[PDB]
Parts: C-alpha cells; sequence; structure tokens
C-alpha cells in the first residue's frame, strides 16, 4: 500500500506477535489457581490484549515489515483519523485555555494592585469567563477584524 | 413586547429592546459590540431563512411519498441519483450564481443603499429600507411589514434551525429519516427513544 | 471566618492542586473507559 | 426579633452573635462557623428546609410500607432492594424523565431565591397566582388550600419550628434505616422486634 507498507490486519508478524504476547502471559497465567485473585487480573489483561490487537487490525491502521502499526500524516483522506481530527481537538482546547487566560488578565488589570489577584485567584469572576472558551474562534476573529487583539508597535513599553 | 428567557434574571444592557425577538438571550456575550450585534444579526435571518426551506424541502417530500402518491428518495440519498446533468456542473453553475448575488447583498450591509441600483436597465431601484428587509420585487403581493410579523418570522427559523439540526443528529444513529423515527416513538412511546438508541 | 477560608482556598498552589487533581481523574476514568487508541474512529 | 432568653443546646454555653433566635428552630448551634457572614445564612436555612422535606416525605414512605407487610396487609418488598426490580419501562427511562419534571420545579423554585416574588404568577393563565409572601413558604390552592398558613406571627413560627423537627428527626432516622439495612441485613421493622425481645443483647454489638 502507501511507501511499501502492509494493513495490519493481513500481516503476518502482527499476528506472531500476538500469540507472542499471549503465550507469555498464558505462561505466568499456568503458575496459580484457576480463582485466585492474580489469575483474574492475567486473565483481564490476555483479554485486553486480545481486544487491542483487534481494533488496531479493524481500524485501518498499517505495519511495517517491523509488525508494528505506523502513521501517515502527509493529508492522505483514508488517514485523517490518525492526525488530522485530534490535531483539531489540540487546537480547540488549546485556544480555550489561552483565550479564557487573556480574557482574565485583561478583565483584572484595572484594579490598584493587579498584582494581588494574580498569586490570589477571584474565583467569582473566573467563574463567569471560564464558560465563555466556548465560542472562542468567534470571538478571537471578530475581535481581529475590529482591531482589538493587537497592539501597536508605538505603544509597546514597560 | 420584550419578554425574558428566563424569568428571574437580568436582561443585557445593550438589549434594550429595538430589534424584533429580543427576550435578553446573550449569556456569552457574543454581541457587546455595536458592530457586532448588526452582524448577527443579518447572520440571523440569513441562517433561519436557509434552514426554515430546507426543512420544509426535506420533510414535505418524505410524507408525500409516505402517503403513496410519490417515489423519492429519502433527504440522505437524493445526491446519489440520476439527473440530467451532473453534480459536478451543477455545483459550478450554483457557484457562479451564487457568487454573484452574495457579493451583491454584501456591498448593501457594507454601506446601505449603495446596491439598490438595477444594472442593465437603468430605470430601476430599490426604495430606502432598512437591511435585511428589502422590499419592491422581492415583495409581490406587498405585504406589512409590521413589527408583529418580523416576530412572526424570526420564531419560525429560530424553530427552524433546531428542527435541522435535530434531523441531522438523528440521521448519524438511527438512519431512518424523521418520519419513520417520529412513527416508532409513536408506536411504544415508554420503549421507544433516545435511551434505548444507544442502548 | 467562612471570608478567610474561601480566602486561603483560592491561592494559586491550593487551586492548582485541586484543578490538577480534577483533570488527572478525568483523563484516568477516559483512559479506563477507552484504553490504548491510537487514532479517532468515530468519524 | 431577638430572644436571648431562650433554650440553647449546650446550657451555660454563649451562642454564636450571628444568631439571635429569629429564624425558627433557632437553638444558638453552629460550632463551626458555616453560617457566620449573613449571605450565606439564607442559603443554609433553605438548604435545611429542602433537605428536611425530602427526608420526611422518605422517611414516611419507608417504614409504613414495611410496618404494613410485617402484619400482613401489604405484599411490597423490601424497599432496599426495590431500586434493582424490574417495571413497566427501562429504569433508566424513568430518571430522565424524573430529571425533567424535577428540573422545572427546581428551577422555578431557584428563580425565587434569587429575585422573590418574581415567579408567582402563572405562566399560561396570568390570572391565577400564588398569595404566599415568604421565601420557602409559598401560599395558595395549590400549596395550601386549607388555609393554614395566613396567621398571626405566634401560630406561624410554632408551625415552623414542629416542621423543622419533625423533619430533623427524619433525616437521622433515613440514614439510620440505611445503616441498619447496609449492616445488619434485614428489615428495619425487624430490628424494632429484635431489640424489643431481647433488649440487652440484641444491639450493634450483636454482629
Ligand atoms: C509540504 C508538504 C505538504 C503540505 C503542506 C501538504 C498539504 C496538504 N495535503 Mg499533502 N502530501 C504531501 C505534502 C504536503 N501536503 C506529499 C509529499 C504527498 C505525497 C506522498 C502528499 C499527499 C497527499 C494526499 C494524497 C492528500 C494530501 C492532502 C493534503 C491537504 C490536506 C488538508 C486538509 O484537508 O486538512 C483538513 C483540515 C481541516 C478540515 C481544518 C493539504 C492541502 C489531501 C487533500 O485533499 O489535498 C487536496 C489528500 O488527499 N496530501
Ligand atoms: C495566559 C497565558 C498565556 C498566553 C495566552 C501566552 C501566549 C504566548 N506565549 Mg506565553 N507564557 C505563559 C502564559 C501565556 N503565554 C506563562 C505562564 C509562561 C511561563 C512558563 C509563559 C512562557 C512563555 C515562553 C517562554 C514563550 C511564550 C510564548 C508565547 C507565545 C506563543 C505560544 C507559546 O509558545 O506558548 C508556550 C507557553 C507555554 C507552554 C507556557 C504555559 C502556558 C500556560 C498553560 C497558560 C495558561 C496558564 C494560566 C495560569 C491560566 C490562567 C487561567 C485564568 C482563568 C485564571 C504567545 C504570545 C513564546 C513566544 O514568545 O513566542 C513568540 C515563548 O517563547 N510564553
Ligand atoms: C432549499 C431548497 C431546496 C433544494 C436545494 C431542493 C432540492 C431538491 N429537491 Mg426539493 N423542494 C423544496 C426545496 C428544495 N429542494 C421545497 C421548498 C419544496 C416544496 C415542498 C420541494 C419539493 C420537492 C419535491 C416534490 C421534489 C423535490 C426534489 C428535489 C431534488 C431535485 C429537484 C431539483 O433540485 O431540481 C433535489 C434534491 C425531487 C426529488 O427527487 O426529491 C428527492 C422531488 O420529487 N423537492
Ligand atoms: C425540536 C424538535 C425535536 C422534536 C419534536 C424531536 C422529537 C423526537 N426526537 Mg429528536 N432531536 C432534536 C429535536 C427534536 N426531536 C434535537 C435538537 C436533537 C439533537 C440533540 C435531537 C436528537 C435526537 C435523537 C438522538 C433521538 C431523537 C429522537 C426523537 C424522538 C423520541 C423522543 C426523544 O427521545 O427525544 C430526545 C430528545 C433530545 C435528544 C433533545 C431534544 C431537544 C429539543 C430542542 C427539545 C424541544 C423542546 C420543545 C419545547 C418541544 C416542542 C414539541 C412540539 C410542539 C414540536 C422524537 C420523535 C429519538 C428517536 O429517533 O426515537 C425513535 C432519538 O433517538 N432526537
Ligand atoms: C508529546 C508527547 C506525547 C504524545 C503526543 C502522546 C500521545 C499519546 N499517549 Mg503518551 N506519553 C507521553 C507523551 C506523549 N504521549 C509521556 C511523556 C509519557 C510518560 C509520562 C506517556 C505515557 C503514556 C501512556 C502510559 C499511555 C500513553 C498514551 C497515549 C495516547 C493517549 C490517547 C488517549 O488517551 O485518547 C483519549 C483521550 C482523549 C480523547 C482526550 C480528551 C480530552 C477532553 C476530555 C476533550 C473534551 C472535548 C469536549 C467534549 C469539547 C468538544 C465538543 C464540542 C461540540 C464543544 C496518545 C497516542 C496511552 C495509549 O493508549 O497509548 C497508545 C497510554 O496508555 N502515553
Ligand atoms: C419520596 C417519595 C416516594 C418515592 C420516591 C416512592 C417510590 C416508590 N414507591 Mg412509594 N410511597 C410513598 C412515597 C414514595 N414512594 C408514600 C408517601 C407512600 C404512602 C405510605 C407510598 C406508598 C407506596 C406503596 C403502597 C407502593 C409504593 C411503591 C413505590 C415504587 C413504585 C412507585 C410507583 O409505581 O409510582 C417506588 C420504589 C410500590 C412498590 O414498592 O412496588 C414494588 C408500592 O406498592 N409506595
Ligand atoms: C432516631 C433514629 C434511630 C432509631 C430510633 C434507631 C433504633 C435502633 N437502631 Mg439504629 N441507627 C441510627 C438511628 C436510629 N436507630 C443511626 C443514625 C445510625 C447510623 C449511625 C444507626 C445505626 C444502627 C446500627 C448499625 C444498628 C442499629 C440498631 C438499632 C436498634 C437497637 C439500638 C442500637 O443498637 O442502636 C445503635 C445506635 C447507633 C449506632 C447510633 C444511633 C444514633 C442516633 C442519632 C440516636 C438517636 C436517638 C434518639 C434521639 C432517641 C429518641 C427517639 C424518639 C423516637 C423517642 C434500634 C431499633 C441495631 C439493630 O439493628 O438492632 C436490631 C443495629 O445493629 N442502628
Ligand atoms: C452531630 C453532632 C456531632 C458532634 C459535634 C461536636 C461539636 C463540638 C464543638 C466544640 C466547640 C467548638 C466551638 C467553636 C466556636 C467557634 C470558633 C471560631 O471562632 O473559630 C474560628 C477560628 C479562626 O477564625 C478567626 O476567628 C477570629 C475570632 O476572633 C476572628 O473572627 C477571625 O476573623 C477569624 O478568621 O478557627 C479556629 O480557631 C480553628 C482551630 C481548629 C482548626 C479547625
Ligand atoms: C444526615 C443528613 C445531614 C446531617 C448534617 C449534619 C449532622 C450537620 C451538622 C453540622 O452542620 C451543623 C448543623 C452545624 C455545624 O456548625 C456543625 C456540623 C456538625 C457540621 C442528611 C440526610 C439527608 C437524607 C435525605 C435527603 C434522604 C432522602 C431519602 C429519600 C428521598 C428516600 C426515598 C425512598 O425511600 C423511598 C421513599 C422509597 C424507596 O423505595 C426508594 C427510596 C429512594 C430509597
Ligand atoms: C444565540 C446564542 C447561543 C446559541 C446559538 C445556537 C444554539 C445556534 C445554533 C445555530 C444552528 C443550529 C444553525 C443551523 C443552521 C442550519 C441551516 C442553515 C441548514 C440548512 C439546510 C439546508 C440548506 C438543506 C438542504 C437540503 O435538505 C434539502 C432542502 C434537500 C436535500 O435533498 C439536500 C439538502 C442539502 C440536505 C449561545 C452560543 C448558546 C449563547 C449566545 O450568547 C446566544
Ligand atoms: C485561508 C484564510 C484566508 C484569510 C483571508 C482574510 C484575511 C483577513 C485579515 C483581516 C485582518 C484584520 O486585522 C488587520 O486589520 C486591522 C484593522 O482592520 C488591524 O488593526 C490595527 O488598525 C486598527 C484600525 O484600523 C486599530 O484599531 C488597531 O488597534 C490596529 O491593531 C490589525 O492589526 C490587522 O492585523
Amino acid at each position: 500500500d502507501i511507501a511499501g507498507l502492509t494493513p495490519c490486519k493481513d500481516s503476518k508478524a502482527f499476528a506472531k506477535r500476538e500469540k507472542q504476547s499471549v503465550k507469555k502471559l498464558t505462561s505466568s497465567l499456568k503458575k496459580y489457581a484457576p480463582d485466585s485473585a492474580p489469575a483474574l487480573a492475567i486473565q483481564a489483561t490476555i483479554d485486553k490484549t486480545k481486544r487491542r490487537f483487534e481494533n488496531y487490525g479493524k481500524f485501518g491502521l498499517l505495519c511495517g515489515s517491523d509488525g508494528l502499526p505506523h502513521l501517515i500524516v502527509s493529508g492522505d483522506q483514508r488517514h485523517w483519523g490518525e492526525f488530522i481530527t485530534p490535531g483539531v481537538l489540540f487546537l480547540y482546547i488549546a485556544g480555550w485555555i489561552g483565550w479564557v487566560g487573556r480574557s482574565y488578565l485583561i478583565a483584572v488589570s484595572g484594579e490598584k494592585k493587579p498584582a494581588m489577584r494574580e498569586i490570589i485567584i477571584d474565583v467569582e469572576l473566573a467563574s463567569k469567563i471560564i464558560p465563555r472558551g466556548f465560542i472562542w474562534p468567534v470571538a478571537a476573529y471578530r475581535e481581529w477584524i475590529n482591531g482589538d487583539l493587537v497592539v501597536d508597535d508605538a505603544d509597546i513599553g514597560y | 413586547a420584550k419578554g425574558a428567557w428566563l424569568p428571574g434574571l437580568a436582561s443585557p444592557a445593550y438589549l434594550d429592546g429595538s430589534l424584533a425577538g429580543d427576550n435578553g438571550f446573550d449569556p456569552l456575550a457574543l454581541a457587546a459590540d455595536p458592530e457586532d450585534l448588526r452582524w448577527f444579526v443579518q447572520a440571523e435571518l440569513v441562517n433561519g431563512r436557509w434552514a426554515m426551506l430546507g426543512v420544509a424541502g426535506m420533510l414535505i417530500p418524505e410524507v408525500l411519498t409516505k402517503g403513496g402518491l410519490l417515489n423519492a428518495p429519502e433527504w440522505y440519498d437524493a445526491g446519489k441519483g440520476e439527473y440530467f446533468a451532473s453534480s459536478s456542473t451543477l455545483f459550478v453553475i450554483e457557484f457562479i450564481l451564487f457568487h454573484y448575488v452574495e457579493i451583491r447583498r454584501w456591498q448593501d450591509i457594507k454601506n446601505p443603499g449603495s446596491v439598490n441600483q438595477d444594472p442593465i436597465f437603468k430605470s430601476y431601484s430599490l426604495p430606502a429600507h432598512e437591511c435585511g428587509y428589502p422590499g419592491s420585487v422581492f415583495n409581490p403581493l406587498n405585504f406589512a411589514p409590521t413589527l408583529e410579523n418580523k416576530e412572526k418570522e424570526l420564531a419560525n427559523g429560530r424553530l427552524a434551525m433546531l428542527a435541522f439540526l435535530g434531523f441531522l443528529v438523528q440521521h448519524n444513529v438511527t438512519g431512518k429519516g424523521p418520519f419513520e423515527n417520529l412513527q416508532q416513538h409513536l408506536a411504544d412511546p415508554w420503549h421507544n427513544t433516545i435511551i434505548q438508541t444507544f442502548s | 471566618s467562612m471570608r478567610d477560608i474561601k480566602t486561603y482556598l483560592s491561592v494559586a498552589p491550593v487551586l492548582s492542586t485541586l484543578w490538577f487533581g480534577a483533570l488527572a481523574g478525568l483523563l484516568i476514568e477516559i483512559n479506563r473507559l477507552f484504553p490504548d487508541a491510537l487514532s479517532f474512529p468515530f468519524f | 426579633a431577638s430572644a436571648p432568653d431562650r433554650p440553647i443546646w449546650f446550657p451555660g454555653s454563649t451562642p454564636p452573635p450571628w444568631l439571635d433566635g429569629s429564624l425558627p428552630g433557632d437553638f444558638g448551634f453552629d460550632p463551626w462557623g458555616l453560617g457566620s457572614d449573613p449571605e450565606s445564612l439564607k442559603w443554609n436555612v433553605q438548604a435545611e428546609l429542602v433537605h428536611c422535606r425530602w427526608a420526611m416525605l422518605g422517611a414516611a414512605g419507608i417504614f409504613i410500607p414495611e410496618l404494613l407487610t410485617k402484619i400482613g396487609i401489604l405484599n411490597t418488598p423490601s424497599w432496599y432492594t426495590a431500586g434493582e426490580q424490574e417495571y413497566f419501562t427501562d429504569t433508566t427511562t424513568l430518571f430522565v424523565v424524573e430529571l425533567i419534571l424535577i428540573g422545572w420545579a427546581e428551577g422555578r423554585r431557584w428563580a425565587d431565591i434569587i429575585k422573590p416574588g418574581s415567579v408567582n404568577t402563572d405562566p399560561i393563565f396570568p390570572n391565577n397566582k400564588l398569595t404566599g409572601t415568604d421565601v420557602g413558604y409559598p401560599g395558595g390552592l395549590w400549596f395550601d388550600p386549607l388555609g393554614y398558613g395566613n396567621a398571626s406571627p405566634e401560630k406561624l413560627k410554632e408551625l415552623r419550628t414542629k416542621e423543622i423537627k419533625n423533619g430533623r428527626l427524619a433525616m437521622l432516622a433515613v440514614m439510620g434505616a440505611w445503616f441498619q439495612a447496609e449492616y445488619t441485613g434485614t428489615g428495619p421493622i425487624d430490628n424494632l422486634f429484635a431489640h424489643l425481645a431481647d433488649p440487652g443483647h440484641a444491639t450493634i454489638f450483636r454482629a
């Protein structure tokens, strides 16, 4: 397939690795009583391992000659679940955090001693600003349009 | 008149009640800036009218065919049908026809009265009006633009937007169309809800 | 007093401790419900 | 309505300066100072008045069915397991309906605490309304059909104190029933008969 890689659901090395891990777990499982707690924990680990391999196989990942999954990040539409969609989620969350921080700093700077409100948080004020990160992409865009996001170079100084 | 979306809450200072549909609802302070308010006022009307049209033309054919007087596919399959022209041609026609009308609408938002003139026949124009509510040709029967009618339009548009969101979400979990989902709820009301859908 | 204890509970290290504890709990529970994820498979 | 010469929870002790025997049921008990600031005092009063009525409703519906079953008039099952049985619909589908219906009333009550007197009128028919005049004590044909809530400020305080004390008792009774069911392993009414049969050995130390 892409870059000489093979789908993990059809890779012999992938199945070999799964079998080796399951055998290694079963060798430890064969040391305890069937109804003891360690046996149940090892059995749960075995079931989890089988589920992990099955999900990797059926989610469309690609495997190399080593028998391990590899990620594709060039933009191909068959692999957006690997980088692009989680990346959009990361950007959304990070923008929320940054936007609420900047809005708190701007709202608090008008007081007599703003620094006192930076080592002791005003939770009453922050609890009104936290929910507003929900629409940060709209607010930031509108603020950029109207020229409220950036300070002119002439005005920057201590 | 100006009501309250939440009985017992104070209204924002910038929502004094000079706009149709004012109910003091802006918890996240999107419209604190006066210009943002105008932009959102226009966007509300546009997204709402499109949603109303979409819901009507998305629901009526289904019930018409289910009655038995027509044989048409569901709304989520009509894009995969046989038409006299391919989908690409229709998209290109749509894009070309819409760039013109949308920039024409944009130029009036930027400065009212700028694009009232007819380009070809230099004898027709639009009399003075308010942005979002033109008249003349766009009002053939020449109804009365009273405050009551604007509120009646806004209420149905706001309802239609939620209806379209509901259709979109209900298709991605059930996959059987709106009317089938309604009849399933009406068959066993206590055993057919969203809870049974996920379990 | 209640005013003073509410003021002390709002100091930076205490609030950081509480916030990070809650976030860690949320992430641990999510990883217990949807374990061993390398991609986003829903859509 | 200050009344320093009133019984307290601990004779010989000084009552806190923020309690002066105005509210019904006041006995000068607040060791941890959770109501020193007057703003939170109203919130605490409302919370107690709500917990009390919930506990009273729970207690009145948790012992009488058990007593009737013990006598044999009714055949209701154990209260401690009735949540895990099967009913006409799914148990999860009842919780959401409960949430919606109770949330309407909870928000309607919440609006009155912040803005008193702002939710006293029926939203549909603007003629019918409630005659209550104090926060937490509404009044009308819906909540006071007999008309016992209108009296001089002598019987009103005594009735409120009666309600507060009958609710404070039930608040402890419900938790006691829960702990007994979890620890003893049988019904609550059976525990009373066990204690009245051998009142020297049938106690908590028996297990
Ligand atoms: C309000 C928070 C905030 C915001 C919006 C920014 C924004 C920015 N920072 Mg700054 N920064 C912050 C806090 C913040 N910083 C803090 C607390 C530190 C001390 C560690 C730094 C240290 C720092 C460095 C060393 C650099 C930047 C840089 C940058 C720029 C690029 C982004 C970057 O590299 O970030 C990287 C920054 C971090 C990983 C630091 C952690 C940021 C935290 C998580 C922010 C939120 C914490 C805060 C307590 C939340 C309060 C919430 C409120 C409701 C009470 C950008 C202008 C870079 C720059 O100059 O680019 C041109 C750069 O080199 N920042
Ligand atoms: C506002 C219009 C509206 C109406 C009348 C319905 C009606 C229905 N929906 Mg739908 N739904 C809506 C909006 C609506 N939905 C929206 C906005 C969403 C996205 C969150 C969904 C998501 C959804 C799912 C995922 C499912 C349904 C299902 C159902 C059916 C069973 C009831 C149920 O479980 O609801 C569940 C309700 C919700 C998830 C949220 C509803 C939120 C709306 C805005 C409340 C409207 C309140 C308003 C006062 C009601 C007016 C009633 C009437 C006068 C129009 C029922 C026919 C189920 C089905 O298909 O059963 C066969 C089902 O599985 N709906
Ligand atoms: C930059 C470094 C980096 C990166 C990119 C990763 C990435 C990853 N690590 Mg690794 N890791 C790292 C460093 C890193 N790690 C380090 C330094 C250590 C040592 C301390 C580890 C130790 C480690 C372990 C032990 C494990 C991982 C695992 C993982 C995976 C976690 C996936 C997950 O939990 O998804 C699920 C989580 C989420 C989706 C996050 C959701 C966040 C919130 C709740 C979103 C809310 C959105 C909200 C609803 C709004 C949207 C809706 C909108 C409509 C408003 C992922 C591939 C785990 C794994 O499975 O690997 C294969 C795993 O077991 N890592
Ligand atoms: C007012 C409520 C109340 C009442 C009347 C009773 C009564 C009884 N309980 Mg119960 N109990 C209660 C509250 C109550 N309990 C509470 C709050 C708890 C949790 C701490 C428990 C935990 C509990 C256990 C674990 C056991 C009992 C048991 C018993 C029985 C034997 C006495 C005993 O060992 O007490 C032990 C007492 C306690 C562990 C603490 C009691 C604390 C409350 C506040 C005392 C209130 C006294 C009250 C003011 C006196 C006047 C009442 C008035 C109506 C006249 C008896 C029928 C035993 C049983 O089942 O015997 C068959 C038993 O095993 N109770
Ligand atoms: C114990 C309790 C609260 C106790 C509080 C205490 C001691 C506080 C003490 C102090 O703060 C003071 C005053 C002053 C401070 O200075 C000092 C301290 C010491 C800090 C609440 C219980 C509160 C208990 C409540 C609300 C219980 C509700 C129960 C219900 C509704 C039950 C319903 C059902 O039983 C039915 C009817 C039928 C069944 O089939 C189904 C179910 C659901 C089981
Ligand atoms: C207002 C407000 C807020 C809330 C905002 C909210 C909830 C906004 C919600 C907005 C929504 C749902 C908008 C939805 C718009 C939907 C639109 C335009 C839908 C259009 C649909 C069309 C053209 C459909 C075409 C078709 O179907 C047909 C016809 C026939 C089919 O064959 C083909 C397709 C294409 C499917 C907060 C953010 C919460 C706080 C703030 O402070 C105040
Ligand atoms: C694929 C994506 C394509 C995107 C294409 C569209 C890009 C649109 C860019 C809009 C830029 C808006 O911001 C840009 O103009 C603002 C003025 O309007 C500038 O704002 C500046 O001038 C304003 C007056 O006009 C002052 O009030 C501001 O204090 C000053 O910063 C911003 O410093 C500049 O960055």
